[PDB]
């Protein structure tokens, strides 16, 4: 054997059939219509024809070859992969793709490549990969605008292929409107040709004319026709990239989105300049460390293994620093890690006060968190990273005082992105384990007796 | 009147309608008259007159028309004639407007550019005019084609004046000077900031300094008025195209599991009956961006009188009737549509809103027993169950496109945990028929 | 019988009468201002309208017989349709429509047909067809763009009537902004009329310029007036073409904005190679199994029995393989099917664990899944489809030997679609028919033992 | 020290490093492709570009005093902010930029000013500026607006630097499409050169044409390509100018549509014509008073503390002159007013009826309100602004003449906003503060006594 589609292998080979299906929706019809550049270099167009077939049955090959599934496992049988293939439209479309045509060379003649205008059907692949690239990428966003402006390229050149293609029809030199005459040396330039056509497309696509007008029915008729599509077809593709390039930053958009509306709020409230002043300094530290972004709106799409083991994976380092679990067997950390809501806290920020009924228990994983006296200028304990606290109120415990209060205030000296675990989500995970209840138990009440 | 409300009384409607047109005049036809020559000294008297009408109707306005305009402070309207003239002394739009009434003597048309200073005027009037007039979108339209001619009207009046300075007819790009001599220049500007192109190209060195501004400003102009078209245009189609993208949200889903045409039919017609009777996809989303207190006077006005007719309902307290009915939820039945089947059970209580259900009796049923209409409530008997103990003695189907509003069970449970007198008289009154 | 509006010969009928309203807004005013058209085909177009004001006569006919919903039910009687039809605007501009205006035709001889424009009064018929064909045809955002093409189409062809009808009042031939003279052969032609009419209105209306200027106060204004028009009215249509192919494609936006936040927060966190890999695989497997589109959020907007229908037949398969359900429940299956929500599993995962506290029922749909005893090496037993698990943590049997956890761990080989059953639905749905839960404690008897 | 990032004086420094920034990104090109400009202001180039020298070296030394964030706390030493700075890859861009080339002015002439162009290289330093702009403006639309004006100023007078460059290349006065021959004394002059080249770059980049055809066929693939780019940057300028207009119109439009739902709502559902005016009249004081934003969406991205002082600073006239708040405790309103739901209540509206079990306790910032009888003519009591009651239901007492029921019918008398607070939200308050409950049910049992 299987290709697996899902894998890397697969997707190394949607590039390189993507490569032909590019040039055959490039160069077939610039050689169709440009007879001198079907012409002069016959040689190379020939063996670029036979590589691009060779890499067309490649990918037939391939796609007999790939795996799908039923009852969500992979298919490794042959014969079952040839029949879900050939039942498959793709099957249809690949070998009305490649049905030998060149032997029209030996009827049409040389000077007739768009007998190979099937070999261009195979654009499932190029679309295929442009999807399967655009989750892969690391900047969609620039990848979709490159796309978008390859789309736009193939529709120019190929209206252009047409413009010259109807001025051969008509005659070139009969009106002023189509082509000039090809016995003018400048004009009969095949580089000439192709430009002034890429030229004319560029025109009247983007919607700016500056072209000579028609003379004839046909021509008036074309022209009409080709704008319509420059206005419809074109013009559509130009505000998707306009938009996609106005909306590239769509997380500090949403964030520049939440400034205004904060900003607005306390302009018509009359806030005092100081406490703006403090929102802006509050908002800036956010932008600054990238903490706009919420995980909890972001990967909540995801599936909750998924999300879970992200969620190990990202904090690897600050988990393992803490000592009330991944300790004895450093398995108890799966549990609860889905159950930790980041908070962050301001310098000078009480996380907590002296008696308040604390309904969750808050894992410092980043700032120093200071346990401060009742006046609020002597702090006694400095807490750095990976140290709990708050784990008094969550549970009550016999012999102690004040078991659904807080012994002790806790500030943040400085900025803290700080976890708080719930008091309803730990009791779920800590019966699975009675030794750290019992340590736990053990170490508030050490912390409690004095 | 000595006392006027902003939001009735259309005569103010209509004064402040003459008022707009007294500062569209002023806005318009200051630039037409410095750039242009149409000032002439034949019918210099008619603009003085044009002017003083609309001077005396801002004076008028700012003197004794807007002092009658009732305030509200702290949730109440006052009404006193002082305090009124007091407010609007207090006001920012006074202040403009006072600022825009300016005597500035010395017959240049340049001088009264204050006048068009008064533009909180325009807007009020605008929030007016969306307020009392079905579908406002149409103003919004007239308003943002309105903003393009004016700024085509701006730029006609500067390339005038452009060509003025330089002398008409000295170049291609200048007005050449035979024509109307305000449609030209129309022309120019609606070919410039739109940025067609065609004009002649331009020569001097301050030509094609204006040109490039021009162009350059019109880019973001025409940005402009095209944006505010289609958010207009989006806005006012923002539940049709809403609607109409989950309909083939739903449709295209039916179709990739192949669901056969005659599902797929029903789920159309509800789909097309409730669009185009409710005139919205969903009652709740609507329900819960209104406050709780609207919400609860909705809820009185539409069924609190069919809620309270019902026999089983009677004797409780007031509030547990106005929250039941904060959580009926409206459903929609199709013609020939079992509401109600014999053999399953019931715990849902079912408030006929609009349409009629008949119900199914005699051997295999295809009889009407009665022929419920709107205001009728059945399966309430339900409700009052200890849960699966109760079946559905006859069966129910909707005769046409019918709109019930339905309380079902452990939805009103966890309504009675509320209130501990409404539960056990609920309680006995369930022991009681049983 | 009567003609129901639901009905589809009333779709036919306004298919049928959509025909002469279109060829009434098409060629009246184009006979009216290319008046060698209304002279050339005179014998055509005399058949043709009076065939259009049969048609006509046919639907007013039609509309004294449909019936219309009051109350939700449709009436029958045909007095009342006639009094309904009678008291509506619609018999008025119907009338209107239908005025013997054809009369004129004696008076003002075969030249002027612009006597008929009282029959573009019907529109409301050809956009009622319209909106009806919206929601009939399978593809409704292709056909609202190619409805908005038309309309551009219609359009441009009635400027470039006006266009002509203008330069025939001010004279062929005066200037170089009218059409040119009819002496002219070249121009003398009614396609090249049409055609270069067509051209001018394009060019005007998309705001090309690329034509003459004018050089008349009136053809000024022309020119003002009608590029204001393709500026107003023109690009909203095409804004609106833009929007609806927005709309094609607005799962596809949403799910890549998903995907491209994701991937942004990850690219962040510094998350693993490995993880960035899995987490870009998943993507990739929904997109290819077409998996992204989510039936709570499509259906949100639905009956609950209508959606049982619905969720029903999708779901035909899986609820007649399970022997518990839709054999001996007898109607609490309508009630499990809203309740039961869709879920995907990769391969290899832990879909419950031992010792974790389960929420949900679990019912398999298209996946292969094992039971497993710690690590996966060995597995006991494979569920195929149809086959249910979880429901022992969901309700405990008197005497159970474990409370509230899961007894055993099932693992996911293959990428495994199941249902989902939470624990208060299925409470909400077992409360109902406790007679069927019999078979359950049975299941839980038996293999709680063991 | 060391220079705090969040503070003014940051702020104020990158302004003055954004201002050279400004000139070396615009000013340098100009004079690499305009010689004259070059040539002529020499001495000034000269100044401006040892002034934007000194400045980037001041700034190099500033990004040493910048001071970032270790375990939230900021860091003043100075090792390792060298450290840190040095690591980065803006250290490498800020040598790159201050290599000095200048000594290539000798090898090279006077006349190469593109030698400067690795100064172009501090541009993170401008856009930092820009988005730390953005967040602390009160106008952000209108610095949007300025920005994007900025930058398609920027882009087109580099775009007219590139088509001079050309035609220097290709020759003044050789084609028709470059910039005229140099010589003529109108064509000569730098103000016309540089305007002319604006206007060629403007018209090329807004999609107008206007210029005269390219000739040569590089000039055709410049002018292709150089309209390819003008079409992208204006969809981008359409993209931005419709989102900035879609997000000042976010909140309006949504109102607007919320009007049209309820109207909607009421028509369908035969509301009274009383109570529908008294809706409308509800949502017009609402807009017209600013009062239909909510403080829990806005608001909810911000701190708990800064939050609730916030809260406390807009709400401060009515809060103090509350018996509860600022009276004894002094310091439960800051953790009391989060739990504050506010609430909007239109003129004849009932706050509580008496014979009603109590929920929450009203809080009145304004509003009047009657505290009616039963027959709705006379009132006991008017209520000011800044009191409290709904308080003695909700609290209990062994002897109370009403048991957890209303003792009276408050009426609103017009559009009164007040603040809700549930029953057990202010028991968890009450706790923690025994002094503040004994008063309030001591003036409940007073005000229960008569
Ligand atoms: N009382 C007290 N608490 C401490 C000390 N050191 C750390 N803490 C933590 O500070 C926390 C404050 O809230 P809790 O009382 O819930 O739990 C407390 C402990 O987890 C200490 O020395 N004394
Ligand atoms: N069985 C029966 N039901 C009736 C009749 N008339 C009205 N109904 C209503 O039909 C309802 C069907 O559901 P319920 O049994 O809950 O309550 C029933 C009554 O409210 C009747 O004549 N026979
Ligand atoms: N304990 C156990 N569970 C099984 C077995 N086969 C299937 N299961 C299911 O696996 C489920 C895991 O979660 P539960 O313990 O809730 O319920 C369990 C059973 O429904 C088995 O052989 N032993
Ligand atoms: N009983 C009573 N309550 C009053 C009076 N004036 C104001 N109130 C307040 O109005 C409130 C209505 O709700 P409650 O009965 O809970 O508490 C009541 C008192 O706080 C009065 O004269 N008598």
């Amino acid at each position: 054997v299987v290709i697996d589609p899902s894998g890397n292998t697969y997707y190394n080979w949607l590039f390189c059939i993507t490569l032909p299906v590019m040039y055959n929706w490039t160069m077939v019809i610039a050689r169709a219509c440009f007879d001198e550049l079907q012409s002069d270099y016959l040689e190379y167009w020939l063996i670029l024809d036979y590589v691009s077939d060779i890499v067309y049955l490649i990918d037939m090959f391939v796609r007999t070859r790939t795996g799908y599934l039923e009852q969500g496992l992979l298919v490794k049988e042959e014969l079952k992969l040839i029949n879900k293939y050939k039942s498959n439209l793709q099957f249809k479309l690949d070998v009305l793709s490649l049905i030998p045509t060149d032997l029209l060379y030996f009827k049409l003649g040389w000077n007739y490549p768009e007998i190979r205008l099937n070999r261009l059907l195979r654009f499932s692949r190029m679309f295929e990969f442009f999807q399967r690239t655009e989750t892969r990428t690391n900047y969609p966003n620039i990848f979709r605008i490159s796309n978008l402006v390859m789309y736009i390229v193939i529709i120019i050149h190929w209206n252009a292929c047409v413009f010259y293609s109807i001025s051969k029809a008509i005659g070139f030199g009969n009106d002023t409107w189509v082509y000039p005459d090809i016995n003018d040396p400048e004009f009969g330039r095949l580089a000439r040709k192709y430009v002034y056509s890429l030229y004319w497309s560029t025109l009247t696509l983007t919607t700016i004319g500056e072209t000579p007008p028609p003379v004839r029915d046909s021509e008036y008729v074309f022209v009409v026709v080709d704008f319509l599509i420059g206005v419809l077809i074109f013009a559509t593709i130009v505000g998707n990239i306009g938009s996609m390039i106005s909306n590239m930053n769509a997380a500090r958009a949403e964030f520049q989105a939440r400034i205004d509306a904060i900003k607005q709020y306390m302009h018509f409230r009359n806030v005092s300049k100081d406490m703006e002043k403090r929102v802006i300094k509050w908002f800036d530290y956010l932008w600054t460390n990238k903490k706009t972004v919420d995980e909890k709106e972001v990967l909540k799409y995801l599936p909750d293994k998924l999300r879970a083991e992200i969620a190990i994976n990202v904090h690897l380092d600050t988990l393992k620093k803490v000592r009330i679990f991944a300790d004895c067997e450093a398995g108890l950390l799966v549990e609860l890690v889905l159950k930790l809501q980041p908070q962050v806290y301001s310098p000078g920020d009480y996380i907590c006060k002296k008696g308040d009924i604390g309904r969750e228990m808050y894992i410092i994983k980043e700032g120093k968190l200071a346990v401060v006296a009742d006046d609020g200028v002597t702090q006694f304990v400095v807490l750095s990273d990976g140290s709990y606290f708050g784990e008094i109120s969550i549970l009550n415990i016999k012999g102690s005082k004040a078991g659904n209060r807080r012994t002790a205030n806790i500030k943040s000296i400085g900025y803290s992105d700080l976890f708080c675990l719930s008091k309803d989500d730990l009791m779920e995970a800590l019966t699975e384990y009675p030794d750290a209840k019992t340590m736990l138990e053990e170490k508030g009440k050490q912390i409690l007796m004095k | 009147p000595q006392s006027i409300d902003p939001l009735t009384n259309l005569m103010y409607v209509l004064w402040l309608f003459f008022v707009v047109m007294a500062w569209n005049w002023n806005c318009w036809l200051i630039p037409v008259r410095w750039a242009f020559p149409y000032q002439t000294p034949d019918n210099i008297h008619h603009w003085l007159l044009m002017d003083y009408l609309c001077d005396l109707i801002y004076f008028l306005d700012i003197t004794v028309f807007q002092t009658r305009l009732q305030f509200v402070r702290g949730g109440d309207i006052i009404t006193d004639k002082k305090d009124m003239r007091n407010n609007y002394l207090k006001s920012r739009r006074f202040k403009m407007d006072l600022l825009s009434l300016l005597p500035l003597d010395f017959v240049n048309p340049l001088l009264r550019l204050p006048r068009c200073l008064k533009y909180m005027a325009f807007f009020e009037f605008n929030s007016r005019l969306e307020s009392i007039l079905s579908k406002a979108y149409v103003y919004r339209v007239i308003r943002t084609t309105a903003y393009l001619l004016y700024s085509l009207h701006l730029n006609s009046c500067l390339y005038y004046w452009a060509s003025a300075y330089q002398g008409l007819g000295s170049t291609h790009w200048v007005y050449d000077g035979v024509g109307n001599s305000y449609i030209r220049c129309y022309y120019f500007a609606v070919k410039t900031l739109i940025t067609i192109g065609g004009l002649p190209d331009p020569k001097t060195l301050f030509e094609i300094v204006f040109q490039l501004l021009n162009y350059f400003t019109g880019v973001f102009a025409f940005s402009v008025m095209i944006g505010q078209m289609r958010d207009v245009v989006g806005a006012a189609t923002a539940g049709q195209t809403y609607y109409r993208s989950c309909m083939d949200s739903t449709v295209k889903y039916m179709n990739f599991y192949k669901i056969p045409k005659s599902v797929q039919n029903r789920v159309k017609t509800w789909y097309e009956y409730t669009w185009h009777s409710q005139g919205m996809l969903d009652e709740s989303e609507l329900m819960v961006q209104l406050p709780d207190k609207m919400r609860l006077d909705l809820a009185i006005d539409v069924n609190y009188n069919i809620v309270s007719k019902v026999a089983l309902f009677q004797g409780c307290d007031r509030q547990m009737i106005f929250d039941m009915l904060k959580r009926l939820r409206s459903v929609v039945y199709l013609p020939n549509d079992y509401v109600c089947k014999k053999g399953e059970i019931g715990r849902e209580m079912y408030i006929i809103q609009a349409g009629q259900v008949q119900v199914l009796g005699g051997p295999d049923g295809k009889s009407v027993l009665v022929t419920l209409k709107a205001g009728s409530v059945f399966g309430e008997i339900s409700l009052l169950a200890v849960g699966g103990g109760n079946r559905r003695t006859a069966n129910v189907v909707a005769h046409g496109f019918t709109n019930l509003f339905i309380l079902d069970k452990k939805d009103l449970n966890e309504i009675l945990v509320h209130y501990p007198e409404s539960q056990k008289l609920l309680r006995k009154k369930a022991r009681r028929m049983l």
